């Protein structure tokens, strides 16, 4: 295929995204979830493993890294300690609200993915960290837990087939650092929410100190879709390496903001006019968009015309798919105000722990606020550039690098910007 | 400066030179005792960007 989109509902895994079916356990049942888990267990982990990655399945988190092999690390003989699935629903990028809309209309989908996923790791259990804002949702998951455990679904012989899982959920208390993956764990075990430095890695060394696998809500509810269907199914979607369909949340100037399902490496274009309504205003109204959460560089308008919707398009046009949370800025915004709020959102979040991102980001946001006003030099723009290059890389995790990326976006497509709001201050002053 | 013409005579014939023009006692061409306050340049490390002191 040389063209990908207009995917059809009949390949569409999220079929009660909007939440216009039952989502509880016979709703889920009457759309194929839950169905024969017990032959899928069976086959082995070995076999899950396999058809996970013929699936060609990225991390959905925001980094994107091939799910079978990640998934692979666990797949290795007991030492004593039990093994862990952790499961990240901290959901907390701005601009994404995907997994917020599985956990609540499309449970059974997680609390299936989590059971297979786990399967496939030789885990004991699985650990869902939904952040603590989401306590209507969290609720609406343990309701469809409990409806498990009582069909027999999960827990002790889970499914028949004489494996024990049981799925736990835990809520979050308002952090987003605690969406990364060992700050996530420093969490759940009473902690606070600050990563930790690797290795060891969590396949070895995890929750409690245990082996452990982090996956994304969205990773995990299609692993049950793909072994059902099968791995060549999923790869049949999508650019090669960029294979299946993926949840798009289109937010920002468009007429109609909204969480779709589509084929990866849909134009962007096409994304934002077929399912969003278009920009608002008109496309030729289109300045820069964020593809994919506020931690990928914005994109000007000129990229935006033939830029395709997945992990190598995006990164060749020097920003990358992250959650597919397309935020749209359209020409009356105020762009570098727009970017100086996601810095001050990233000073926020910041846990401290290490000090490119617990000095460096503050220093970056006091700039950002002075450049919002035109109150700074031009040879300022090219310190902040350098400065913004001094903690990418040099962070314990990668929220230093997700508050660099959006600040050399800004200043890569919109120098001009910058220097004409401080010519018009110098000259008012 | 103060020697009448008499004097400037004598003593520029005794010397040979016109002494006069080259008066070794400062009159009012020194400089001003009190001047205007200085605006020093900086140096060429004096840089915000592309000024890494492992390079200098
Ligand atoms: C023999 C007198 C010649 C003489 O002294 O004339 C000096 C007179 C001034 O010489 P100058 O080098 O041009 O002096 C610089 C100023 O013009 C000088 O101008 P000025 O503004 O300084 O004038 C004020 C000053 C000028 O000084 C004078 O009034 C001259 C008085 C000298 C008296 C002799 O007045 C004084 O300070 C008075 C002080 C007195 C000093 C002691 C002199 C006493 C000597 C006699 C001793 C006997 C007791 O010289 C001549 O005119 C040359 C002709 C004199 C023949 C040699
Ligand atoms: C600051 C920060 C916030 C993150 N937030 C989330 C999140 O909310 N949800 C998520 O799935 N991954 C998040 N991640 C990525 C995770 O650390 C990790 O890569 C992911 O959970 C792995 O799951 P996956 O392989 O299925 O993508 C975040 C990373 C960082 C650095
Ligand atoms: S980069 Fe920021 S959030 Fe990550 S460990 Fe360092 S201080 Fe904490």
């Amino acid at each position: 295929k040389t063209s990908f989109g207009s995917l059809k509902d009949e390949d569409r895994i999220f079929t009660n995204l909007y939440g216009r079916h039952d989502w509880r356990l016979k709703g889920a049942q009457s759309r194929g979830d839950w169905y024969k888990t017990k032959e899928i267990l069976l086959k082995g982990p070995d076999w899950i493993l396999g058809e996970v990655k013929t699936s060609g399945l990225r991390g959905r988190g925001g980094a994107g890294f091939p799910t079978g092999l990640k998934w692979s690390f666990m797949n290795k003989p007991s030492d004593g300690r039990p093994k862990y699935l952790v499961v990240n629903a901290d959901e907390g990028e701005p601009g994404t609200c995907k997994d917020r809309e599985i956990i609540r209309h499309d449970p059974h989908k997680l609390v299936e993915g989590c059971l297979v996923g786990g399967r496939a790791m030789g885990a004991r259990a699985a650990y869902i960290y939904i952040r603590g804002e989401f306590y209507n949702e969290a609720s609406n998951l343990q309701v469809a837990i409990r409806e498990a455990y009582e069909a027999g679904l999960i827990g002790k012989n889970a499914c028949g087939s004489g494996y024990d899982f049981d799925v736990f959920v835990v809520r979050g208390a308002g952090a987003y650092i605690c969406g990364e993956e060992t700050a996530l764990i420093e969490s759940i075990e009473g902690k606070q929410g600050k990563p930790r430095l690797k290795p060891p890695f969590p396949a070895d060394v995890g929750v409690f100190g245990c082996p452990t696998t982090v996956a994304n809500v969205e990773t995990v509810a299609v692993s049950p879709t793909i072994c059902r269907r099968g791995g060549a199914w999923f790869a049949s979607f999508g650019r090669e390496r960029n294979s299946g369909t993926k949840l798009f949340n289109i937010s920002g100037h468009v007429n109609n903001p909204c969480t779709v399902e589509e084929e990866m490496s849909v134009p962007l274009k096409e994304l934002i006019e077929k399912h969003a309504g278009g920009v608002t205003g008109g496309w030729d109204n289109l300045l820069a968009v964020i593809p994919g959460g506020s931690s990928t560089p914005l994109i000007p308008k000129s990229v935006c015309e033939t830029v395709l919707m997945d992990f190598d398009a995006l990164i060749q046009a020097q920003t990358g798919l992250g959650t597919a949370a397309v935020i749209v800025m359209d020409r009356s915004t105020d762009i570098v105000k727009a970017i100086a709020r996601l810095i001050e959102f990233y000073k926020h979040e910041s846990c401290g722990q290490c000090t490119p991102c617990r000095e460096g980001v503050d220093w970056m946001n006091k700039v950002m606020a002075r450049f919002v006003r035109g109150d700074a030099r031009p040879a300022e723009i090219d310190s902040l550039w350098e400065i913004s290059k001094q903690i990418e890389g040099h962070t314990i995790c990668a929220l230093g690098d997700g508050a660099a990326w959006p600040v050399q976006g800004l200043i890569r497509h919109f120098r001009p910007e910058l220097e004409e709001r401080m010519q018009q201050f110098a000259q008012q002053h | 400066a103060s020697a009448t013409r008499f004097i400037q005579w004598l003593r520029n014939w005794a010397s040979g030179r016109d002494l006069q023009a080259k008066l070794q006692l400062r009159y009012q061409e020194i400089s001003k005792r009190t001047q205007p306050p200085p605006k020093l340049p900086v140096g060429p490390s004096h840089k915000l960007s592309n000024n890494y002191y492992c390079t200098r």
